[PDB]
């Protein structure tokens, strides 16, 4: 979770009501459509790019300390 | 007697209450088979044994009944494709972990990189020569 | 008295392989409700010899599980039948578990006993939590030197005729024909005198056994047939570094070949550090071998036995969620997602613990 | 298991020896 | 050992273990004279005599190459009957076969006699080979007896008769020398005798798990280059 | 508060699972560690460390939590001639001295009683 995801939820508050309260629990294709586009927290919502920077930032920074500490 | 006594006993053959809600494998293993593993023959025996328990070892019921595919493998290629797009480095890392346990020498690793990057460098020159032929 | 309780009976020769009942010693656990362990002793070997291992405070195995030291057919006090088919001998255990009201049990074995334990998991996997095999492998041992001696000794034992032979004639026969000290001692203690001292005989069926071994075909106990299949559950193998029965070079591959969940050396397969000694097969005699087996045994029962395949250890129960296959549930309005697999009580069928706790849950709400 | 190794070393997993001799010939008759 | 576990192994659409009248759509149906104009059928009532004449020909035409060997004629007769008694003793209900089992078997035996008339039936060639291998061994015994020498078969009979005396001379507590004891005495002599012979390896594996073939020569390498012929 | 049955173990040790066919092929390589939290568990480094100063320092800390322990600490750190707080008993010299100096002190108690009883009156 992050602030940008929380902003979407406030904007999608009425959309969440229509899809989750009404559609998601209906039977037939209308239910399959609501349960598929259900609104909430992200399944597998992690961002590998952001995680990649964090890893390379920490690995390259430890190299800076060795090279600079002479 | 004790053999039939327990077969008839409801307690001895009874699905748990939540058994219905559990995920159920709807195949005996005949849809996707391992053909070249050394336990190949042992795998078939477990398929044959599973098919027999379903029919009380009266396989005529299986011949008359409906045969179904492994619907659990549906859309498996699409799903792996999206996981590779979501995080290719993680998908590649874990799919190659057991292979990368055996790491070749520095020389071999360098030859791989050198020949691969050299092939890409020539591919780029051939792309450039095509722009020369178009001009 | 209390901790040691071995049901008493007389062997019965059976024409039908299904009317076979198993008999053995039961060791009660320290705590009230514990899962059960079924352990098979070496062929023609006494169950009592394993009592000090499972009843040692230093090891404290009974603190984990109740132990059934059970004899296979044609061995010890159990019924007698010429067939040694592991499928038939496995059904015998399932009837024993039914008569004793055991839903599922932990299986163990020593040497050929390990084969018997694994066969039950191969034929009845839904009711076996784990397998712990000691100095054994699911392999053809007909041509192993260790098996030949046992196969050879059993053939020599067929020459003695108790009716004519005197007690001294027997002792002289064993020392000369049986060189191994342990096998010799095992066979001597297997001799018993029936009521009214009518005559002495072996507790095990010498005739049915020799035919199985002497014939030296697929049904032989040294052999492991492809018919036995694959074991789907938890399996741990422990054998001496220098063992005549399981050679570390190639006799470890059958474990991967027969047991689907075996990870490999260092996780499910271990060797005990030891010297070359033909007596290392009997780990319970040497403290060094036993101390390692017990620690590894207690670790298998505590953390690995009866744990779902895709979970690492028992620690992951309730905190690791397994992925679900699509279109695997009957409910159509089901959002497929990860789940923690269900682990049930060890005797949930023959008790009402679920019915009882359901009531207590309602009282809360 | 279904993960036995590389294709080149596949014929290695077949041999099962009845003795403790090392090294072991790989070929399974 | 191993038994078929499928209980429906012998089930067919026509019934259990039915190999006489398999179920097919075009089933036999009756015919009515008053409504039948013409018919084309090959069935007849001549199979009984053709079964008789076929036996006489197969017997008389095979005896042409027995050279008056009475023991062979009698052995061949027993084998010829075993081929004609198949429909009389088979599980298959040969009387309920689809379109007449009598005509079917007769026509099948006729194809055999056709080969017998040319002396090309495998049973004929098998008979000549089996007999020649037998007479060569009986002549080897005859030549050894005429020379006063003792046959390998008599040396065992004499060596076994004495071994029985040694066993029953010490078996005084009991006096029932069963056929089982007599048998395992001979086998102990046959195994020892057979092992003495330089025979080709028959069993795949010897005392060790290794195969007993000329190809089971593994490392270590200790054989030098092959040497040539000596002058 | 609720404690349950002393005999029974946690339900985790009793709750079991069994395998069946088909089986998942995947072999787990590592344990999942999504969240880095290992609270309330002591370090396994504290495994085979020999006796040292931390033993008597932590003993006082726990002893000072009790009334009887506070007396032992004050007396030991003030009225014991020792060159170290790491007390190691390899002889019973100091123990026998304190016993002979005590069990002997209670001698003459009976002879003292005899004086009173016998000095009461003269038999004659
Ligand atoms: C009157 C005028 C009429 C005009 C209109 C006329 C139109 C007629 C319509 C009638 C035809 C449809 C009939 C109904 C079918 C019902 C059958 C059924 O029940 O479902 C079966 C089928 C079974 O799938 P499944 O059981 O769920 O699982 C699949 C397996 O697991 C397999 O999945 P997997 O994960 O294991 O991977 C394997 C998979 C995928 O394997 C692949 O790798 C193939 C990938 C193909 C797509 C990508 C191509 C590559 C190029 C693009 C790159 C994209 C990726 C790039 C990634 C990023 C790169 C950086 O293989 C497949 O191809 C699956 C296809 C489904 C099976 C059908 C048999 C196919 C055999 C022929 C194969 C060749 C054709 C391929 C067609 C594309 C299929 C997706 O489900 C369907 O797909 C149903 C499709 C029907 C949709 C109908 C929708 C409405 C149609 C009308 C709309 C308007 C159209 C207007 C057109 C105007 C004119 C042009
Ligand atoms: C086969 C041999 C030959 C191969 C030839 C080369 C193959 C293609 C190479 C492409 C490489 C480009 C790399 C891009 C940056 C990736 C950097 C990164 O950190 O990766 C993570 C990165 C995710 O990081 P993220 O941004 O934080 O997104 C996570 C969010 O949670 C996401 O939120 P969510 O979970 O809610 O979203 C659902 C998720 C799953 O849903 C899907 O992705 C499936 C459907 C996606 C549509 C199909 C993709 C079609 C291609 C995209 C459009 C054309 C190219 C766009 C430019 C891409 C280059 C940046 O979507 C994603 O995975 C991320 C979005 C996918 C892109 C869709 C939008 C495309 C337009 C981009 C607009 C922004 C750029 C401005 C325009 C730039 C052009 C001037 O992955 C990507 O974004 C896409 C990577 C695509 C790689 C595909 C092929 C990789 C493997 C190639 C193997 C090469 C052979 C050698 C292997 C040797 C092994 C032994
Ligand atoms: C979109 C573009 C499309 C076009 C391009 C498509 C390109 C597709 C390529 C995709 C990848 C290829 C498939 C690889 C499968 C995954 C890796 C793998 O194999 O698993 C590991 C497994 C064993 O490795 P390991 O388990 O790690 O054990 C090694 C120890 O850890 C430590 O090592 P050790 O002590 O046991 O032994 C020393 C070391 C020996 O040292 C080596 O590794 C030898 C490699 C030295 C570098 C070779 C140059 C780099 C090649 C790539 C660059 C291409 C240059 C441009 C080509 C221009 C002409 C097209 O052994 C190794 O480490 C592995 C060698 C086994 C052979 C590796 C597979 C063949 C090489 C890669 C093929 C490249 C094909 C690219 C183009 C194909 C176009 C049709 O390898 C095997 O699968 C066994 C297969 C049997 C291999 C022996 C017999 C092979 C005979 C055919 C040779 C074909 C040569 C092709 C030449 C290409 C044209 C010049
Ligand atoms: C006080 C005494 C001296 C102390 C010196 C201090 C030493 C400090 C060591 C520091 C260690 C650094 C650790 C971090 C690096 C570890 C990662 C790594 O890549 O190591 C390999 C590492 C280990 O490989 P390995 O399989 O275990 O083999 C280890 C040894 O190679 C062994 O393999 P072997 O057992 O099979 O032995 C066979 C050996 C057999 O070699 C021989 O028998 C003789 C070699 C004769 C060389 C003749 C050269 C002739 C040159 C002709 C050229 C003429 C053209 C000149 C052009 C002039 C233009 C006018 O051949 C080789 O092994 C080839 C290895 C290549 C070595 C290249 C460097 C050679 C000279 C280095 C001199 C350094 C001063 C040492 C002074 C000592 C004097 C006694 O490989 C990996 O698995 C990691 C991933 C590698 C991916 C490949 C790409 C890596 C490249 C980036 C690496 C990172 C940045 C650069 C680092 C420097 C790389 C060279």
């Amino acid at each position: 979770m992050n602030p940008i995801q929380k902003a979407w939820l406030k904007i999608l508050e009425p959309v969440s009501y229509v899809i989750n309260e009404k559609m998601a629990k209906r039977t037939g294709i209308i239910g399959k459509l609501g349960r598929f586009f259900a609104i909430g927290p992200r399944e597998y919502g992690v961002h590998p790019i952001n995680r990649m920077f964090i890893f390379m930032n920490r690995k390259y920074m430890a190299f800076q300390a060795v090279a600079l500490h002479r | 007697s004790l053999h039939e006594k327990m077969q008839t006993d409801y307690l001895w053959v009874k699905d748990h209450s939540q058994a219905d809600s559990w995920a159920k494998a709807r195949t005996h293993g005949y849809n996707y088979i391992a053909h070249t593993v050394p336990n190949k023959k042992e795998r078939y025996e477990m398929i044959w044994r599973s098919m027999g328990k379903s029919t009380d070892w009266e396989l005529e019921k299986f011949r008359l009944g409906k045969k179904f595919p492994d619907r659990g493998n549906k859309r498996r290629w699409f799903k792996n494709l999206f996981r590779l797009i979501k995080n290719p480095m993680g998908y590649i890392f874990w799919k190659t972990y057991k292979a990368r346990l055996a790491k070749p020498s520095l020389i071999v690793t360098s030859m791989f990189i050198g020949f691969t990057l050299g092939f890409i460098k020539l591919k780029a020159q051939s792309i450039a020569y095509s722009k020369k032929q178009y001009a | 008295s209390r901790i040691i309780n071995h049901l008493r009976g007389d062997p019965v020769y059976q024409d039908n392989t299904k009317d076979v009942s198993l008999r053995g010693t039961f060791l009660r656990g320290k705590y009230d409700d514990l899962p059960t362990m079924i352990f098979f002793t070496e062929a023609c070997d006494l169950t009592a010899n394993w009592i000090p291992f499972f009843t040692n405070p230093q090891y404290d195995i009974l603190a984990h599980r109740n132990v059934w030291l059970l004899n296979p057919r044609n061995f010890g006090n159990s019924d007698r039948h010429p067939s040694f088919d592991l499928q038939e001998m496995s059904d015998d255990v399932m009837r024993f578990m039914y008569s004793q009201k055991i839903s599922m049990a932990t299986l163990g074995g020593h040497g050929i006993g390990g084969k018997i334990a694994l066969a039950v998991g191969c034929y009845h996997a839904e009711r076996v939590t784990g397998v712990f095999s000691i100095d054994s492998s699911p392999m053809d041992q007909r041509y192993h030197e260790a098996f030949k001696e046992f196969k050879g000794y059993v053939n020599a034992l067929t020459e003695i005729n108790f009716k004519t032979w005197s007690d001294k004639d027997v002792k002289v026969f064993l020392k000369e024909n049986i060189k191994d000290p342990k096998w010799r001692s095992i066979f001597t203690n297997n001799i018993s005198k029936n009521a009214k001292t009518q005559s002495d005989s072996f507790n095990f069926e010498i005739n049915y056994l020799n035919h199985n071994l002497n014939f030296n075909k697929a049904d032989s106990l040294g052999n492991w047939a492809v018919k036995n299949g694959i074991y789907t559950g938890r399996a741990h193998f422990i054998f001496p570094e220098y063992s005549r029965w399981v050679h570390l070079a190639t006799n470890t591959l059958p474990m991967h070949k027969v047991c689907a969940r075996v990870k490999g050396f260092g996780h499910d397969i271990f060797y005990v550090q030891g010297d070359e000694n033909p007596l290392n097969h009997w780990v319970y005699d040497f403290e060094n071998y036993a101390n390692v087996v017990a620690s590894k045994l207690n670790k298998f029962l505590h953390s690995y036995d009866g744990v779902h395949a895709l979970l690492k250890d028992r620690t992951e129960i309730g905190n690791f969620m397994i992925p679900d296959r699509i279109k695997s549930r009957n409910d159509s309005k089901h959002i497929y997602g990860d789940y923690s697999p269900a682990h049930l009580h060890h005797n949930w069928r023959f008790n009402h613990i679920y019915e009882k706790h359901d009531e207590l849950d309602k009282k809360l709400n | 298991t279904l993960q036995w190794g590389s294709l080149a070393e596949r014929p290695m997993v077949d041999r099962v020896m009845s003795t403790s001799t090392w090294p072991v010939p790989y070929y399974q008759r | 050992g191993y038994k078929i576990r499928n209980k429906s192994i012998f089930w067919t659409r026509a019934g259990w273990k039915n190999n006489w009248h398999p179920k097919n759509f075009n089933a036999p149906r009756p015919s009515y004279g008053e409504f039948t104009m013409g018919i084309r059928c090959r069935n007849d009532h001549h199979s009984f005599l053709r079964y008789v004449q076929t036996y006489r020909n197969m017997s008389r035409h095979c005896k042409q190459y027995f050279l008056g060997d009475k023991q062979l004629e009698e052995t061949f007769i027993l084998g010829l009957r075993s081929l004609f008694l198949v429909p009389y003793d088979s599980q298959c209900l040969t009387d309920q076969i689809k379109h007449g089992g009598e005509r079917r078997f007769v026509d099948q035996l006729d194809r055999d006699f056709e080969l017998i008339s040319y002396n090309t039936h495998p049973y004929q060639l098998f008979t000549y080979t089996v007999r020649n291998e037998h007479l060569a061994w009986k002549n080897e015994q005859y030549e050894k007896i005429q020379k006063g020498e003792k046959t390998f078969e008599q040396e065992l009979l004499d060596y076994l008769d004495e071994q029985v005396l040694a066993e029953k001379a010490k078996l005084r507590d009991g006096q029932n020398f069963s056929i089982e004891r007599m048998t395992e005495i001979a086998l102990h002599v046959f195994r020892k005798a057979r092992a003495g012979k330089v025979r080709p390896a028959q069993d795949v594996r010897g005392p060790d798990g290794n195969v007993n073939d000329f190809l089971e020569q593994r490392r270590p390498f200790e054989h030098p280059n092959p040497t040539g012929v000596t002058h | 508060l609720q404690w349950g049955s002393l005999a029974e173990r946690p339900m985790v040790d009793r709750v079991m699972s069994t395998s069946t066919w088909p089986v998942p092929y995947y072999q787990r390589l590592f344990k999942a560690y999504p969240i880095r939290e290992k609270k309330d568990k002591m370090s396994l480094l504290l495994s085979d460390i020999d006796i040292d100063d931390t033993n008597w320092y932590q003993a006082k800390d726990f002893l000072r939590g009790s009334f009887r322990g506070r007396q032992i600490v004050d007396y030991v750190e003030n009225n014991i001639a020792s060159n170290t707080y790491i007390l190691i008993q390899q002889d019973v010299a100091n123990m026998a001295k304190a016993y002979v100096h005590d069990i002997c002190g209670y001698i003459d108690v009976a002879n003292k009683e005899n004086v009173r009883i016998l000095s009461k009156g003269d038999l004659i």
